[PDB]
RNA sequence: UAUUAUUUAUUUUAAAA
């Protein structure tokens, strides 16, 4: 927008929020009964995240067969109208897209049960609609919840938060104006435990803040399993 | 034997009709045996920045760079950029044998002061706008400078053997066989060629030469 | 005078490091190795040769010396005594020596070199031994001159690469694996410098053959 | 090297600087990489087109358990008037619709047959300012001509013609249709267009056997 | 290629002595020839390692399609077998057939046990 | 006509458990599916409803793919011809095995020595088709092993082919029924249905080997009122 | 008579005498001479009078009545594929390659284990096949599973010195600081175990320090500061 | 084409850090001792840490912008991976995970935490900035890729040199490095990453796992750190799941061997920089008066 | 899934009759429920969802950007992403050049509803993604790119030559007649429209016709639906199927612009 | 013809006597 107040002295961020306040979070189970067999719909803020799970099925080629476990892909796909101007592809832009891809992969492959799941695979595809900050944790809720949908065995829920440090005062769930402005980072809580699967911190952070950040890092992403375990229940009620 | 066709392909093949519509500076049609050998040559221009220390107007800085510049003989000459593309009824990226041939040709080229950097400089013109006469260009120092800039495909059918002999002479002849079209500038202001007025490239037949293995 | 390593890299079966002036290249052999199902040669040794430039990524400039580099090791090794097996021959250019957008024969005459110690550090069988120097002429006097330097090349009229075999304690050169030549030269200034190599060649080999046997000997019993 | 100076620009030509019969010429076999080879060329008003067509095939595939065969067409971009590459897959795509219906398939199982057009040269003399309708045609009539050098069974004859951008393909003596194409043209005609394309598509059809019955 | 009890060979011509035979083409045939069609003195519990070698030009009648991917030929005849072999798989001279297991080369005068044909 | 819903506005319109959360603290219990135990306690792995049979501790999840259990009148599709086997698709997690020796072959036997057995499978039954089998025995990793060993298992034709979820299926004595109107149904328990016409063996067994049934060829003459009556 | 060779040197024995062919010499099958291949210490033997060239060398090539030390790397229905180095071509293992093997009786090795057998078959043209009880000699002690330990890396010269060469120190060096069990295998394997694991680690850094440094006489200083060291 | 691990092999080493014991000798919190080399051009590093060999190659050329940020110049690395350092890498394999890794590490390290001043790199705002590029060259691979390549372009960074500019009122003109000497760049803070790998038979973890340790990992995390106190980049995704405590551990941890091995390359720098300036007393221009 | 040779030859038998017993057994001019959800993507000017009956799925965003139309040939691109396949494969480059045929600026869209100042004009970017499908998505898609086309509202103008300014909140509605695009699959002598997946498996060639100003326009093409049974038809055909969209499509053009 | 098989092995029931 313009010039704007990122933590006012009365509290107040630039969208009206506060330090401890999390965006909007309406999540949807079964979108897509007709084209996977797990699907949600993650719309965490102006996030819009379609995950698609199809799995656990036959690998099209017996190259990708393992005989102890199943093979766990996740495909990240990143339109061009998630952010305002209409980004071209470019060549750089692909690399950071696999490493997040690797960091997922590695992030539920030792939470989801593959031994029980022997010489299948599992693919996870996603398509990001739009983007508004924040992106990496809105990816692990919707994986969480697609897979759930699907009927796959894991151990607990594997929350996603994002965490800003301005000045110092953290700020919680980072929309893309805040990450401009400050370091982000980007947390992996298993279920209500303080346990991180995930750690990313692309940004300087003093060392004597990080600890801080940490802890409210995970007592928000409590808050997001809760988010997330909520309308589990209610749509399982329902039907 | 080889039979061969210039300009066949070119822009300037009708001296009478010129075409329009056409982009090809010069072209050539080999066959030796049973291979045939296509070669174009279209062509792009540059301008270049006058990144000299004459310009700093500084009598102590020119010396020093008098004292220690060092001759690089092969930095006066130019190469082309050469596309080659061996029909053998595959598919995918560039085979080891194209991208070996292309290197030869512009590592050959350069090497053999075919195309000295002051042979492809442009004489540059203004286009006119005078009253009724729509347009009027003249030709001739000028502060904004241009060279031309050289680009060959070549296309091999029918491929027996080895075939850089067969490339290498294809591109001999159509080098012999361009003519740079004369460039202006309106009176932002981007360069333009002219639609049929052209001036051979003046290549030294001294250095030319022909492959065979 | 030229500096050369041996066994120099642990994870592979031979390694070597040659230097020449400025041009610094080392190389690194793995083989009698499974290979793959495109590579695999029914009768013979397959070769597997990488050449990496200092600088960038590999172009087609690194292509053709590989193809260079492959004409060279190819004549080089009884390949006939590993069949359906696979050598990976790997040149790392650590500095260039040279002007990489104009010469490529200090390069090309390093990795022949370094390929060739490595070869024999990793036991790969040997037809026999190999030297490689460049060669270049001067243009305002058209002195043929032996390892020239990054400034003589730039001055340069043609450029040479000779690369020899050599059999019998290092003295019967048995045949010219290659010679590259680029430039202007005749009848006359060939056989001037191809003269005038096969003697530079020829005390080449006697100081790799010191070179080589100096680090091989304390090893063996 | 490759691809030159990215700082280079191609050159611009100014328009204001200075200012019934189709010709038709064929043959076949002189690839020898290849089976089957052919060149059509046509050069009519201010159009010129000239294009080479290879055929490498019947080609067993390893492994393949096809009931019948499989064609594999693709066009390539020459040296002059280059067009986008995905209108070219679009064509090869239309293309590939024809000969699916026209080659045996039935006579090749467990092989495929690779189908290389090169549009070496399409020249434009249009005195001042989609194109790709007028190489159809041309196109088909040179796949039939590789097609049948190749030694590969063809159930009859494929010819087209155009008009205005209409492109139909015809069979049995324009008896059944095989490739319909439509780029621009106007509306409410047809009758017409399906008129000037046979007559044109029995011109092809019979000038394809001259030069195959011969040398 | 040659495995314990099979030998993987690439057909090169067939029967139209007139044959049929055709670089980048990429039209190529290929059967295997397996142990137990080798010979038909003594079929099970052979060396094909003595019968064949890498390179060798084999003549032999087709039996049936193996598996699709593969043919499946077989050499139990005393005018099948190695037809045109070279000595240290094609490092030596050319050798000739002499006994119905023996091939020997000329100049070189080394011997080479195979499954010739005569 | 078109019936489009139009929507404008948005992008769209007993215990239960969660995974992660405990299900119960009492060691004296045997974990069944969507159940992992850890540290002497029992935790559930899916979103369900907890089930308790006898000792039996498991949660059933909402959503999940047919589960195969040994005797199940199963319609599957031939996906691959492999080694002395075949791959057919029940719609469980993983492919079933269809085993050479478990099946009623043409002639009996193979005809060997010509043919690998793989290629010779391929003759009467390639990849694609659909037939009928029951699940003779079940793999540790819950694959299905399949086998034809009866008259009333064969290769389905003469009809079309519908798939329902494999839960919407009620267990009942028969598998296959006879339905007014001279049509035969086939409720597969993994979800497959094979709607055809009432055939000689089906209608004359539920009432009161050869190559014969490997074969493609469809019955020749099919009134035209049969077939409309098959789409209702 | 030792000298040191090159490549394309001129074979030092007249073509009169009748040589045998070792490693390190090849016969040329054109040109029938005699010349050598590899570079290192010449060895000739003054009944029989043979030949060789002793290279340095770290990439095994299988050769017969070789002790090797291998890793199971698949089992199969009557054979297991083991690997005696990385990158390297794989072995075979036979079933019935073991003592008291049978048919009926799969043996109980599983991927991963080491097992120390005899090269019995090193074609070229082929792959190689070990065997775990000598085929010739009907030995059988040594051979088999080397359950726990540390397997080392070394050259081959290094491995051929230790299992041949009984006036290499090192075994000695070894024996003086601790009680251990060896298992020495020419593909550059080295298998060590002792009762404690800080005994074996130090016999794993000396042979791993001996095998760089080649002065024999230094073996003594190694073991002496390796063993002191590891008491900290 | 892959590396066998034996089941004895696997148990000794796990068995070993049971005991507090590592093959090779280092404690758990011990950095192998990095040897930084140059060679003759600028920007010539080759790193050797244990058996890990690695060899960076800086370079640079002028460039456009970003448009985005037309004031800044462009960072460019690749790491790709050679047969070299051993013959289980495949030539040609851009895409994986190893190079995609340690490129976006050392880039964010570098380019993103403000470690090269990309400003200062600016020519001309919108048209003509400095493009540095680092090339990476794995020697031979004994563990700790990414650890000796950020030492690597670390190093080369502070080692390069890129030739000096003259602004003329609206003309700019680039000395040739034979006139004037090249001019080095600006390097703000110095990043060091350490990478942990954590085992379980209570969890084990040690710095810079050799190539066997790397196997048997369960686990593996990488921390940068710079001089100042700042976390400059945290990587660590799925393995054993960590908590908060044992993170700041690993950053503690990490931040005595960063320290050392930044005042190892200022020194080690200040030593090759004497070498090739012998006669640099004489050539002094701004000199003191009395 | 795919179908056995024995089912094949019974849909086949029972299409080709005269009367076109369909698989459903809905009439050879009746389609398949269609629900469509339009307006949920704020960054973009227009967007619009539309799920098929057989799960298929398609997504489609309409982004805006001024250039100047002196310099821009076409106003009109077309992105096609299809889920699972490569950007470079021959099924994507085909719809995204045939797409890019029927929105053309000038023919089936014309430019003059999107031009703005004499120099200046908007350039419409159609980027669409298609999550599944089961059979060609050509019609699917033209179904999805016009009711995203029909609501989507692009920032109105303020207004010697300067570069344009636009107001802050207020934004004008584009009014565009969008193409439609129809699949007509013929299975003998009986042309059907709207092939399911199963339908389209067995017949013997295929039509795409585009519809647009209440009329057809161009362009049409005769692309196959399966390289098994590829027949050529009788030119009756051809005109039987060209005037059976005539008569439908205003049914669909009816019950499609209703938003 | 799964107590059957895959050879550089896609087997995913080798257990009992």
């Amino acid at each position: 927008m313009s010039r704007l107040e990122i933590y006012s002295p009365e509290g107040l961020r630039l969208d009206g929020r506060r330090w401890n306040e999390l965006r909007r979070f309406e999540s949807s189970i079964n979108t897509h009964p007709h084209a996977a067999d797990g699907s949600s719909y993650m719309e965490q803020g102006n996030n819009k995240i379609i995950t698609l799970v199809k799995g656990p099925k036959e690998p099209r080629l017996k190259s990708q067969m393992d005989t102890s476990k199943a093979l766990l892909n996740v495909s990240v796909n990143i339109t061009k109208f998630s952010k305002f101007e209409r980004s071209k592809s470019s060549h750089k832009n692909e690399r950071r897209v696999l490493e997040i891809q690797t960091s997922l992969v590695r992030m539920f492959e030792k939470n989801v049960m593959l031994n029980i799941y022997p010489r299948t695979v599992i693919d996870i595809e996603i398509h990001v609609l739009e983007q508004d900050g924040g992106i990496m944790g809105s990816l692990i809720n919707g994986i969480t919840l697609a897979l759930i949908d699907a009927g796959i065995s894991m151990f607990d829920y594997i929350s996603g938060i994002s965490v800003g440090l301005y000045d110092t005062t953290p700020l919680l769930d980072t929309n893309s104006l805040e990450e401009n402005a400050m370091s982000t980072v980007t947390l992996g809580v298993v279920g209500k435990s303080e346990k991180l699967s995930l750690l990313l911190v692309e940004d300087k952070i003093p060392l004597d803040r990080l600890e801080n950040v940490l802890a409210i890092g995970i007592a928000g992403a409590h808050r997001v399993r809760d988010l997330m375990d909520e309308e589990l229940r209610k749509h399982a009620q329902k039907r | 034997d080889v039979a061969i066709e210039n300009n066949t392909l070119s822009r300037y093949a009708d001296a009478g009709n010129i075409d329009t519509k056409n982009n090809i500076l010069g072209s050539n049609v080999l066959k030796s045996g049973k291979t045939i050998v296509i070669t174009s040559i279209t062509g792009g221009i540059i301008e270049e920045t006058s990144a000299a220390i004459k310009d700093l107007d500084d009598f102590g800085e020119e010396e020093l760079f008098e004292v220690t510049k060092e001759e690089d003989i092969i930095a006066n000459y130019a190469s082309v950029y050469p596309v080659v593309e061996v029909e053998r009824g595959r598919v995918g990226a560039c085979t080891d044998e194209e991208m070996t041939i292309s290197q030869k040709l512009h590592d050959s080229i350069l090497h053999s002061r075919i195309l000295p950097k002051k042979a492809l400089k442009v004489k540059a013109g203004v286009r006119s706008a005078n009253e009724d006469g729509t347009f009027s260009v003249l030709y001739p120092k000028m502060k904004r400078k241009w060279s031309y800039v050289l680009y060959a495909k070549i296309v091999v059918l029918s491929r027996t053997g080895p075939v850089f002999d067969l490339c290498w002479n294809s591109l001999m002849y159509a080098l012999q066989s361009v003519k740079l079209p004369r460039a202006f500038i309106d009176e932002t202001y981007e360069i333009i060629c002219d639609q049929t007025k052209s001036v051979p490239l003046m290549i030294n037949a001294k250095n030319i030469a022909f492959a065979s293995n | 005078s030229v500096q050369a390593e041996i066994g120099i890299l642990d994870h592979v079966d031979g390694s070597s490091e040659f230097v020449s002036q400025d041009t610094k290249v080392i190389c690194s052999v793995t083989g009698p190795i499974e290979p793959k199902a495109r590579q695999e040669l029914p009768t013979q040794l397959a070769l597997e040769i990488i050449v990496r430039p200092a600088k960038g990524v590999a172009t087609t400039r690194e292509k053709v010396l590989e193809d260079k580099l492959r004409a060279v090791l190819t004549p080089l090794i009884t390949r006939h005594c590993y069949p359906r097996q696979l050598c990976q021959i790997t040149c790392q250019i650590l500095e260039s020596g040279e002007d990489e957008a104009e010469f490529s024969l200090r390069e090309l005459s390093c990795c022949i070199n370094a390929a060739f110690l490595a070869l024999v550090d990793a036991g790969i069988a040997l037809n026999s031994m190999c030297a490689s120097i460049p060669i270049a002429i001067i243009k305002d006097t058209s002195d043929i001159i032996v390892d020239p330097t990054a400034e003589q090349l730039k001055i340069s009229l043609s450029v040479h690469t000779l690369a020899l075999e050599f059999v019998n304690g290092g003295k019967v050169v048995k045949n010219v694996l290659l010679l590259d030549s680029n430039g202007d030269f005749n009848e006359d200034q060939l056989f001037s410098l191809l003269e005038l190599g096969e003697q530079k060649c020829q005390e080449l080999v006697t100081n790799i053959r010191r070179i080589i046997q100096d680090n091989i000997s304390p090893r063996l019993v | 090297r490759l691809l030159g100076p990215a700082a280079a620009k191609p050159m611009a030509f100014s328009n204001t600087t200075t200012h019934s019969e189709q010709e038709l010429s064929l043959h076949t076999g002189f690839i020898e990489n290849c089976n089957g080879s052919a060149l059509v060329e046509a050069r009519s008003l201010g159009h010129q087109t000239s294009l080479i067509t290879a055929v490498y095939g019947p080609r067993s595939i390893r492994g393949s358990f096809t009931s019948q065969g499989t064609i594999s067409i693709q066009l390539k971009n020459g040296l002059l008037e280059k067009y986008n590459t995905n209108e070219l897959k679009e064509v090869s795509s239309f293309l590939m619709g024809i000969f699916n219906s026209v080659v045996n398939l039935s006579r090749y199982p467990k092989s495929g047959i690779d189908i290389f057009v090169y549009l070496t040269y399409d020249k434009d003399l249009t005195n001042n300012p989609s194109q790709i309708s007028s190489l159809i045609p041309h196109c088909i009539t040179s796949i039939t001509l590789a097609l049948a050098d190749a030694g590969i069974e063809l159930v009859d004859m494929a010819g087209a013609g155009e008009a205005n951008g209409t492109v139909v393909s015809f069979i049995k003596n324009g008896e059944e249709i095989v490739g319909f194409w439509k780029d621009d043209g106007d509306d409410e005609d047809l009758l017409e267009c399906l008129d000037r394309c046979k007559e044109q598509y029995n011109r092809y059809r019979d000038l394809m056997i001259s030069c195959l019955m011969n040398q | 290629r040659l495995s314990l009890q099979r030998a993987n060979v690439e057909i090169l011509a067939v029967e139209d002595a007139t044959f049929s035979v055709s670089s980048d083409l990429g039209e190529t045939f290929r059967g295997i020839i397996r142990s137990q069609d080798v010979r038909s003195t003594d079929r099970d519990r052979v060396k094909v390692i003595e019968c064949f070698k890498p390179g060798d030009i084999v003549r032999a009648q087709v039996l049936s399609l193996g598996d699709g991917t593969n043919y499946y030929l077989t050499t139990a005849r005393n005018d099948l077998g190695v037809v045109f072999a070279r000595a240290a798989n094609g490092a030596g001279g050319l050798m000739y057939a002499t006994d119905w297991q023996m091939m020997t080369s000329p100049v070189t005068g080394a011997t080479e046990k195979r499954k010739c044909a005569k | 006509v078109i019936t489009i819903t139009k929507r404008n506005g948005a992008f769209q319109n007993s215990q239960i458990v969660t995974p992660g959360e405990l299900v119960t603290d009492d060691p004296i219990w045997m974990r069944g599916h969507g159940t992992y135990f850890l540290d002497n306690m029992t935790y559930s792995s899916v979103a369900g409803t907890v089930s308790r049979v006898n000792r039996l501790l498991s949660v059933i999840p909402l959503k999940g793919r047919y589960a195969p259990e040994t005797g199940d009148h199963v319609v599957g599709r031939i996906a691959e011809v492999g080694n002395k086997r075949w791959k057919v698709d029940i719609g469980g997690k993983q492919h079933a095995v269809l085993m050479l020796g478990s099946v009623n072959l043409p002639g009996g036997i193979l005809r060997r020595k010509s043919e690998s057995d793989e290629l010779q499978m391929r003759s009467f039954l390639k990849e694609g088709d659909l037939l009928n089998a029951e699940v003779q025995s079940l793999f540790q990793d819950g694959s299905a092993s399949l086998h034809t060993r009866s008259l009333k298992y064969g290769k389905l034709r003469n009809g079309m082919f519908c798939q329902v979820p494999s839960s919407l299926i009620v267990r009942a004595k028969n598998h296959t029924h006879n339905l007014p109107g001279n049509i035969t149904v086939v409720l597969g328990v993994n979800g497959y249905i094979w709607l055809r016409k009432t055939s000689q063996m089906d209608l004359a067994r539920d009432t009161p080997s050869s190559w014969q049934i490997y074969s493609d060829e469809n019955d020749p003459s099919i009134s035209n009122n049969i077939r409309q009556a098959i789409c209702r | 008579m030792s000298t040191f060779i090159f490549p394309g040197d001129s074979f030092p024995v007249d073509p009169t005498t009748p040589v045998k062919l070792g490693p390190g010499i090849y016969c040329d099958p054109n040109t029938q001479e005699i010349r050598p291949v590899n570079t290192g210490v010449l060895h000739v033997s003054a009944g029989v009078q043979t030949a060789y060239i002793d290279y340095s060398s770290k990439r095994y090539i299988p050769s017969v009545n070789d002790f090797v030390i291998g890793v199971i790397i698949g089992t199969f229905s009557d054979s297991y594929k083991v690997s005696l180095q990385n990158f390297s071509s794989s072995v075979s293992l036979s079933y019935m390659a073991f003592p008291n093997a049978s048919k009926k009786n799969r043996p109980t090795l599983q991927v991963g284990d080491l097992v120390y057998a005899r090269v019995c078959t090193a074609e070229k043209e082929l792959e190689a096949e070990i065997e775990c009880f000598d085929s010739t000699t009907g030995r059988d002690a040594g051979f088999g599973i080397l359950e726990d330990g540390m397997i080392i890396d070394v050259n081959l010269n290094f491995a051929r010195q230790l299992l041949f060469n009984n006036d290499f120190p090192l075994l000695k060096v070894l024996a003086a600081h601790t009680k251990f069990e060896v298992a020495i295998g020419l593909n550059g394997k080295i298998w060590v175990k002792c009762e404690e694991l800080s005994n074996t680690l130090a016999c794993y850094r000396t042979i791993m320090e001996c095998c760089q440094k080649n002065d024999t006489a230094a073996f003594k200083d190694i073991a002496k500061r390796q063993f002191k060291e590891i008491l900290t | 084409k892959d590396i066998e691990i034996s089941a004895s092999e696997s148990k000794f080493i796990l068995e070993a850090l049971r005991q507090n014991y590592r093959l090779d000798g280092r404690s758990f919190d011990q950095f192998r001792d990095v040897e930084i080399t140059f060679g003759k051009e600028f920007g010539d590093v080759s790193v050797k840490m244990g058996n890990t060999k690695v060899h960076c190659r800086i370079s640079c050329q002028i460039a456009q912008p970003y448009e985005d940020r037309p004031f800044e110049g462009l960072f460019v690395i690749s790491t790709e991976i050679s047969p070299m350092a051993g013959s289980q890498f495949e030539n040609g394999n851009i895409t994986g995970e190893d190079e995609v890794l340690c490129s976006r590490i050392i880039e964010k390290s570098v380019r993103r935490s403000g470690a090269l001043d990309v400003e200062g790199l600016c020519i001309v705002a919108g048209s003509k900035c400095w493009a540095v590029r680092a090339d990476v060259h794995f020697l031979d691979c004994d563990g700790g890729f990414i650890d000796a390549s950020c030492i690597a372009v670390m190093a080369g960074l502070m080692h390069f040199k890129k030739p000096d500019i003259t602004v003329h009122g609206e003309q700019i003109i680039v000395h040739p490095v034979n006139e004037r000497e090249p001019v080095p760049l600006g390097i703000l803070h110095i990043p060091i990453c350490v990478t942990f790998s954590f085992f379980n038979p209570s969890e084990i973890s040690i710095i810079d796992a050799t190539l066997k340790e790397e196997l048997l990992r369960d686990g593996v995390l990488t921390v940068t750190l710079n001089k100042n106190r700042e976390v400059v980049q945290v990587s660590k995704a799925g393995g054993l799941p960590m908590d908060a405590l044992t993170l700041m551990k690993c950053c503690h941890e990490a931040y005595s061997i960063i320290e050392k091995i930044t005042d190892q390359i200022l020194q080690l720098l200040k030593e090759d920089s004497e070498k090739r300036n012998k006669y640099a007393a004489m050539l002094t221009s701004e000199n003191a008066r009395e | 899934m795919s179908l056995s040779v024995a089912e094949k030859s019974y849909l086949y038998d029972s299409l080709a009759s005269t009367p076109s017993i369909r698989p459903d057994g809905r009439l050879p001019h009746q389609f398949r429920p269609i629900e469509i959800f339009t307006d949920f993507l704020p960054s973009s000017n227009g967007s619009s969802r539309i799920i098929a009956s057989d799960g298929s799925e398609c997504i489609v965003s309409i982004k805006s950007k001024v250039v100047d139309h002196h310099v821009e040939n076409e106003l009109l691109q077309v992105d096609v992403d299809i889920a699972g396949q490569r950007d470079d494969a021959l099924v994507v480059e085909t719809i995204t050049s045939l797409l890019n045929k029927v929105l053309k600026s000038g023919s089936g869209v014309d430019s003059s509803k999107l031009q703005l100042t004499k120099k200046y004009s908007f350039k419409i970017f159609v980027d669409v993604l298609v999550i599944s499908s089961h059979s060609h998505p050509v019609s699917l898609i033209s179904f999805a790119i016009y009711s995203a086309l029909n609501s989507t509202y692009l920032p109105k103008l303020i207004s010697v030559e300067e570069l344009p300014t636009f107001h802050d909140y207020d934004m004008v509605k584009l009014d565009i007649n969008p193409p439609l695009v129809f699949i007509l699959a013929v299975v003998g002598n009986n042309m059907l429209l709207d092939p399911a997946a199963n339908e389209s498996e067995v017949a013997n060639n295929g039509l795409i016709i585009s519809w647009s100003n209440g009329k057809i326009t161009s362009p049409i093409r005769s692309v196959a639906l399966n390289d098994s049974n590829v027949k050529s038809f009788k030119p009756h055909l051809l005109k039987q199927g060209l005037a059976m969209v005539e008569k439908y499509a205003p049914d669909v053009v009816r019950s499609l612009e209703n938003l």
